[PDB]
């Protein structure tokens, strides 16, 4: 089906000239344009008080990222490197070696921010739930350089925000 | 060679040069253009400043992530010298002023400062040492700044035994205050000139000709503890180069002579002002002096650069001061080498 | 397990230390180098040893889908302890 | 019924290759192959030549109005002689149809410029010239449309490396931007994953 | 052995061509000055543009020297119309690059590169 | 049709730097079977790579 | 009623303990509404909801004057908040951490950390691995 | 010191006007500039907190580089960046101005704006929300208030 948007002759009787006339002489939708801003002026404001408020986010919220640990306190990586296979911007640089008990445990995990798309495809990936897209996104820098996060800064992110990615996690694992 | 500064790379932005150099006055003509250079080859950079951070935003560029760090220092404090000269192998000295201030005069800028950077640099196990001069550097000079500077280097030379003293004659650039400060002169009526400056003579060198010799100086072996001489090709009288410079930025040329004392006076006035001063008396002192011939010093031909004709770069200078850009052919000024 | 290395440097648990001769120390110079204070192989050796009933023990790192991939530990080798390897935990079967 | 199998339409493959032979008996010259896929795409491989016939008849034809140019791309592959494929896709309104048209083409051989026929030709055969290299004969503006002025190379040639030669920076020396040789802080890494063992036995290729 | 040409049937006419592309560029380059304000004379342009035609010269087959007249032709077309800019026109004039060196012994010292 | 008897040298057309012209030398082999697997579906086509060159490390981050 | 609204200041101004009060909300919050308080964290924040106002500006935080080291009576970030009452302020639930606290490990932080870029305890990236080849020392005793 | 506190009063008072008051040039070149235009949108309203929607870029004092800056873009950009007056500032808004970010291996994409003009502020995401622009935007603020020209000039 369609339908014509554009295709309306108006009438050519005198009563229909006259009013268009008068719209033209008098400027009745101008005047209908003022009132519609003017109701608008009457109505409220949809601004938060940043930053004191906050808008509303969601479990699924995508921002800085952490390594999270057991609840015995042993890091949750396994240096498996799926992270770095399937990191569409390849942000993700990881080296591994046997750790002194044995382990296999990562040496080198860097993620370069300044690359990363934020794209969620790392927390995916990971058999473990390792590697998380925490729920910060207030972490601007004055320098190129501390956006170069390494695995001691990773570690102290999921540190921080443990508590929220931990109750995020529980949240939103069922649809997962 | 330690086995982080084994030099890697095709010497481009993201090589490794092996260079870990600490710029003193970076924040300036000559430190911005060998901080410049040091980015291109690749090296680790220092920069002590003392200015506000926003006026080092210009170097953030010229190196390539990590290979520039800013530090703040203090001119009179050993502890932050050594805190910025602590880890570097190379210590390149740039400090210097037209004027002098409240806090600071010749001799703090270019005797005190110097004096305890290479100290310093000498206990803190600096490989190499580059210390700037100028080569009209004399004891009996006429002018407090050169005899400063003279001292300085002297006092540089007895604390450093292993160091470079670079000397150039006067550096003309984007940025210089030599030929900026001949063609802004119109302001003041006509073109002052001490015996319409028929009996000075004057070498310049190129800022990126001296650029490029601090640059080689520091990877040449045999320039350990040596002191060069850099100057232009040609000489040139002051009043024909002032005429070339008029003719450059085509603009109203009258040249008036002024008695000497006559224009210390003005020199005199023009430093009460607390902002930077328009001249000086050492300035005026310096512009009518002549040039220095030390053909026993090795120059920039020694380094394997070869020095810039001033004719081919002043119109890079110059195109800013044109009023009208004016597209019109200047010939070039006869010189008296 | 933070140790300070000669330089005065901290030691990551990676045993990363510049030495004293590297240059790479000066971007430490009126900043900070981060260090992560919890050691994790510190804490798992601090976690005690598990005993259970039987020659095969199931871990799967505890809270069943947020931990790792289930696996099955033989516990019949009395020298040593066996060792999920993806969480690094301890189980043993009683002997005395 | 299978949930995960996509369905197939025997009606519409039918007509397709009705079509085909159709456009293949009345142009014997340069029609050179038909083709049907199972998703019901109709394929025509023709001389290069031929081009301009080929598209003005499947542009004005009574039964083949295919008034809409929808797509004109070329692929590479280095290992045929004439590595460059020129792809037309054409779209009629009239009977709710698509159709593509193939050609090959070496780097020196010119191609006849479709701009007389379709008029996105234009914007799309300087699209083609600017990232693979090949000519075409007659167009009005011929030039460099999508890389940087001054730019040398064809980047959409398999030969070409990803991170190009040349890369840009502002010279302070200099008061303008630069261009010097690439260099990577760091390199981009290759990785191999194509496994050793075949995934698709209808595909599989004599073993010469 | 036999395929068809693009603009030239013989070396000829394709020499004929490149000399018509020569003497266009050679009349533009002191405009080319005047317009970008250049910090170059005008006998550095004319050198460059004969340096730039003088290494493709062992070229023998027509098509790639109507391929590279082409291109010629398009390049400029671009310094005519003023689409490029200095940064460009400068970009031909290799200034910023450290002088590599072309012997043996200085590309020994300097690293692994051939 | 005209007709000529070169050889086919697009080294003026291509926009590749002398450099990596006339300074490399490729390798145009069948892939090896790699061994730790007994497939041998990867060596079916040939493959043309160039030498080796310098890698080197950043001196941040390694 | 225009009589109503204001009254209905008179009581903002009332409800924030007098005119200083009003002053310090109106000066470093730009807002003077009034709202339940749902608790205050170790800091020194205090978060208040009110259900009345649209969605988005219903729950709000007034940072402390003094956050570890650093003066915040005119500075205040979005990152000063602990990380439970950020979940809360930014409504990715409805439970305060009061009614819901968070599972306690010996590894979280107890005392939580804003931006620190721009200051000495900023980050600065390192290599965390070891050397890759080991140079031969030569010996310490002369051959001849 | 009658002198310090005067000159420490007058770089307090400067500096706060330059603070409230920006007029920031918004260098919209991809998707990044989407969410710019939510930031100014009713919800966020840049504009309470002083930083006009749109200037030119001679009124601009902050230059925001939202997008990817392309090789054949790199010069328009320094040429407005020259343009803008001092004191200048720039916010490098998502992973394309900051570094490369999903084209950093592109033969035609700058690897940073930080390579073409210095940067103040760096703002991580892609696309940074519309909270984290604003966080950038208050943080420069807050970068500014630390400036001490007058002070540094008076100790020259
Ligand atoms: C109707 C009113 C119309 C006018 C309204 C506006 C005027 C009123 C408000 C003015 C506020 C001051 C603004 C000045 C500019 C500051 C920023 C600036 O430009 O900085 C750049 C420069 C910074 O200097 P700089 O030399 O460090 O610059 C760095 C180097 N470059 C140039 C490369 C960037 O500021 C100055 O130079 C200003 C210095 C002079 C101003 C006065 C400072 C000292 C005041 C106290 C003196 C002593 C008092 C006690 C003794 C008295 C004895 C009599
Ligand atoms: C036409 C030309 C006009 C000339 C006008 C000349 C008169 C001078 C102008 C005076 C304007 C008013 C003074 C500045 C108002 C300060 C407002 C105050 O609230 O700012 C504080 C900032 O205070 C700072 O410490 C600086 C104080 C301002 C400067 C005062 C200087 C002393 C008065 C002027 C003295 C002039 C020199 C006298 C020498 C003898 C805190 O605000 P802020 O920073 O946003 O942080 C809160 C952020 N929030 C809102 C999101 C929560
Ligand atoms: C100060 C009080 C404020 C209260 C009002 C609130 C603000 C209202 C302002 C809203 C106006 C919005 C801005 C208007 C800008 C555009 C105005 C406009 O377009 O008017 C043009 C309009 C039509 O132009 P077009 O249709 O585009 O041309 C096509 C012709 N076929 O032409 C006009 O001249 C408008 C008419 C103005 C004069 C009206 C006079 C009416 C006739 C007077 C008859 C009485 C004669 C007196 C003799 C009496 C004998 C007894
Ligand atoms: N330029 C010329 O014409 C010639 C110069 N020279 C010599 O070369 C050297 C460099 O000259 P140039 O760059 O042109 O001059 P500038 O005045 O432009 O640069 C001087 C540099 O030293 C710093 N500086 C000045 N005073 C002090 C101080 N008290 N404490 C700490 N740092 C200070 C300045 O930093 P800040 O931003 O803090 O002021 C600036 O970085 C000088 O020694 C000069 O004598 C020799 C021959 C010719
Ligand atoms: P006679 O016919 O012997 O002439 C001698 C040569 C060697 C030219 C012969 O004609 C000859 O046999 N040449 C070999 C084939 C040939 O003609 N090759 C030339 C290729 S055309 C070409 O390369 C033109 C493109 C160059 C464009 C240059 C761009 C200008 C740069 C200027 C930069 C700065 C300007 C301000
Ligand atoms: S979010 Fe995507 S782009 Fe970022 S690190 Fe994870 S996989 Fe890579
Ligand atoms: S996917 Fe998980 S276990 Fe694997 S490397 Fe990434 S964080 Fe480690
Ligand atoms: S960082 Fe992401 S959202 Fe921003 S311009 Fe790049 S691709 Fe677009
Ligand atoms: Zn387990």
């Amino acid at each position: 089906t369609y339908k014509f948007v554009n295709m309306r002759e108006p009438s050519m009787d005198m009563k229909s000239v006259t009013d268009r006339a008068a719209q033209t002489l008098l400027w009745t939708e101008l005047v209908r344009g003022l009132g519609m801003t003017l109701s608008y002026l009457f109505r409220e404001p949809a601004t938060i008080n940043y930053p004191f408020e906050k808008g509303p986010l969601s479990p699924r919220f995508r921002g800085e990222h952490a390594l999270r640990r057991y609840p015995s306190g042993e890091e949750r990586c396994i240096a498996c490197k799926l992270c770095e296979a399937v990191c569409p911007a390849q942000a993700i640089t990881i080296e591994a070696e046997p750790r002194a008990d044995g382990s296999r445990r990562t040496t080198r995990y860097d993620i370069d921010m300044t690359k990363c798309i934020y794209c969620g495809f790392c927390q995916e990936a990971c058999p473990v739930d390792a590697i998380v897209e925490g729920p910060n996104f207030e972490f601007s820098t004055e320098t190129h350089e501390e956006l170069l996060y390494n695995k001691e800064k990773l570690l102290n992110n999921g540190d921080k925000w443990e508590a929220e990615i931990a109750a995020n996690i529980q949240a939103d694992y069922l649809y997962r | 060679l330690h086995h982080a500064l084994i030099p890697h790379g095709k010497g481009g932005r993201s090589s490794v040069s092996g260079i870990v150099a600490t710029v003193f006055g970076a924040t300036g003509f000559l430190g911005r253009y060998v901080v410049n250079h040091l980015g291109r080859m690749g090296s680790q950079v220092i920069v002590p400043y003392r200015c506000e951070p926003y006026d080092t935003m210009h170097l953030r560029p010229m190196g390539d992530l990590g290979q520039i760090i800013f530090m703040e220092w203090n001119g009179k404090d050993k502890d932050s010298i050594r805190k910025v000269v602590e880890h570097s192998n190379v210590v390149i000295n740039l400090v210097g002023r037209e004027w002098e201030t409240k806090n600071f005069d010749f001799e703090d800028v270019f005797v005190k400062i110097p004096h305890a950077i290479a100290q310093v640099s000498k206990e803190a196990g600096v490989e190499k040492l580059i210390h700037i001069s100028h080569l009209n550097a004399d004891i009996k000079s006429p002018s407090r700044y050169l005899r400063s500077k003279a001292v300085g280097e002297k006092e540089v030379r007895a604390a450093f035994p292993e160091a470079t003293i670079i000397k150039p004659s006067d550096i003309f650039g984007r940025e210089d205050r030599f030929l900026n400060y001949f063609a802004s002169m119109r302001w003041f009526g006509g073109v002052p000139l001490i015996s319409l400056g028929k009996e000075t003579v004057k070498q310049p060198v190129y800022i990126v000709d001296v650029s490029k010799g601090i640059i080689n100086a520091i990877k040449d072996p045999d320039a350990k503890g040596k002191t060069f001489a850099f100057v232009g090709p040609n000489r040139y009288l002051l009043f024909d180069l002032v005429q070339y410079i008029f003719a450059v930025a085509y603009r109203p040329f009258l040249p008036y002579p002024l008695p000497h004392f006559a224009y210390r006076w003005v020199g005199r006035l023009f430093e009460v002002s607390p902002f930077e001063p328009w001249t000086t008396r050492d300035k005026v002192e310096r512009v009518h002096m002549s040039d220095m011939t030390l053909p026993h010093l090795p120059g920039l031909e020694d380094l394997g650069i070869q020095a810039t004709p001033l004719e081919l770069k002043a119109i890079e200078v110059l195109r800013r001061h044109r009023t009208y850009s004016e597209m019109e052919d200047v010939k070039p000024a006869k010189t008296v080498n | 397990g933070v140790r300070t290395s000669p330089t005065g440097e901290k030691v990551t648990h990676t045993g990363q230390a510049y030495d004293d001769g590297d240059y790479r120390r000066v971007r430490f110079s009126d900043r900070q180098k981060e260090v992560n204070e919890n050691f994790a192989i510190d804490l798992i050796a601090e976690q005690p040893v598990s005993e259970v009933g039987s020659r095969v023990i199931s871990c799967d790192g505890g809270g069943g889908a947020l931990g790792h991939p289930r696996v099955y530990i033989n516990l019949d080798k009395e020298t040593k302890t066996g060792t999920c390897g993806y969480c690094g935990l301890q189980f043993r079967q009683p002997h005395h | 019924t299978r949930p995960t199998i996509r369905p197939r339409n025997d009606v519409v493959h039918k007509q397709l290759s009705a079509f085909g032979q159709y456009v293949a008996e009345i142009l014997p010259k340069y029609v050179q192959q038909v083709q049907v896929s199972c998703f019901n795409e109709l394929e025509i491989f023709i001389h290069p030549d031929g081009v301009i016939p080929v598209l003005t008849f499947l542009r004005d034809h009574t039964n083949a109005q295919f008034k809409s140019l929808a797509d004109l791309t070329a692929v590479d592959v280095p290992t045929r002689q004439n590595r460059f494929e020129i792809v037309y896709n054409l779209l009629s309104l009239r009977f709710n149809s698509r159709i593509r048209v193939k050609t090959y083409t070496d780097e020196l051989t010119p191609i006849e410029s479709s701009v007389t026929v379709y008029k996105a030709a234009n914007w799309y055969e300087r699209e083609i010239w600017d990232m693979f290299g090949v000519f075409f004969a007659n167009h009005p503006d011929l030039r460099r449309i999508l890389t940087d002025y001054g730019f040398e190379g064809h980047p959409f040639r398999k030969d070409f490396p990803l991170s190009g030669y040349v890369e840009l920076r502002y010279d302070d020396e200099v008061k303008r931007v630069v261009a010097e040789p690439v260099e990577l802080a760091q390199e981009f890494r290759k990785f191999d994953l194509n496994s050793p063992w075949e995934a698709f036995p209808a595909y599989r290729q004599p073993p010469e | 052995t036999s395929v068809k040409p693009i603009f030239s049937r013989d070396m000829n006419e394709a020499k004929r061509r490149v000399r018509e592309l020569y003497r266009a560029w050679y009349r533009e380059v002191p405009n080319t000055v005047h317009l970008f304000q250049l910090d170059i004379s005008v006998k550095q342009g004319r050198d460059k543009v004969r340096e730039m035609f003088m290494k493709n010269a062992h070229v023998t087959d027509p098509r790639v020297v109507d391929l590279l007249v082409i291109k010629g032709k398009m390049e400029l077309e671009e310094t005519i119309n003023v689409w490029k800019q200095r940064t460009h026109i400068m970009r031909f004039f290799h200034e910023t690059e450290a002088p590599r060196p072309t012997d043996f012994l200085s590309k020994f010292y300097v690293g692994h590169d051939p | 049709l005209i007709a000529v008897d070169e050889k086919l040298d697009i080294t003026t057309l291509t926009g590749v730097p002398e450099e990596h012209i006339k300074t490399r030398k490729v390798r145009i082999f069948v892939p090896a079977r790699n061994n730790m697997q007994s497939g041998v579906n990867n060596t079916k086509k040939w493959k043309m790579e160039f030498d080796t060159r310098e890698r080197w490390e950043n001196p941040l981050m390694g | 009623e225009l009589v109503q609204v204001l009254r209905r200041g008179l009581q903002q101004v009332s409800g924030h303990g007098g005119l200083r009060g009003y002053l310090r909300v109106l000066f470093r919050a730009n807002d003077v509404r009034v709202g339940t308080l749902v608790g205050e964290d170790k800091y020194g924040n205090k978060y208040y909801e009110d259900n009345k106002q649209f969605f988005g500006r219903h729950r709000w935080v007034i940072y402390t004057t003094e956050m570890n080291g650093r003066d915040t009576f005119w500075d205040v970030d979005g990152s000063m908040v602990p990380p439970e009452w950020h979940r809360w302020l930014h409504c990715m639930t409805d439970d305060p951490p009061t009614t819901k606290p968070p599972t306690a490990r010996k590894y979280i932080w107890t005392n939580h950390k804003f931006n620190v870029s721009g200051t000495p305890q900023q980050y600065v990236p390192y290599s965390t691995t070891r050397k890759k080849i080991q140079e031969w020392v030569p010996p310490s005793t002369p051959y001849k | 010191s009658r002198g310090e506190y005067v000159v420490a009063k007058l770089d307090d008072l400067v500096n706060w006007a330059r603070r409230s008051s920006l007029w920031p040039m918004t260098f919209g070149l991809a998707c990044c500039a989407v969410e710019m235009m939510h930031m100014a949108a009713p919800r966020y309203d840049m504009d309470r907190f002083g930083v006009v929607f749109r200037a030119s870029p001679r009124q601009s004092d902050v230059m925001i580089v939202a997008g990817t800056l392309t090789n054949k873009m790199a010069p328009a950009l320094r040429k407005v960046y020259d343009q803008m007056p001092e004191p200048r500032y720039v916010v490098s808004m998502g992973s394309c101005a900051n570094g490369g970010g999903y084209y950093h291996y592109s033969y035609s994409v700058v690897r940073g704006c930080d390579r073409i003009v210095p940067v103040d502020i760096y703002v991580p995401g892609c696309p940074p929300t519309a909270e984290a622009l604003l966080y950038g935007i208050l943080q420069l603020q807050r970068k500014i208030k630390r400036e001490k020209r007058l002070r540094i000039w008076y100790r020259r």
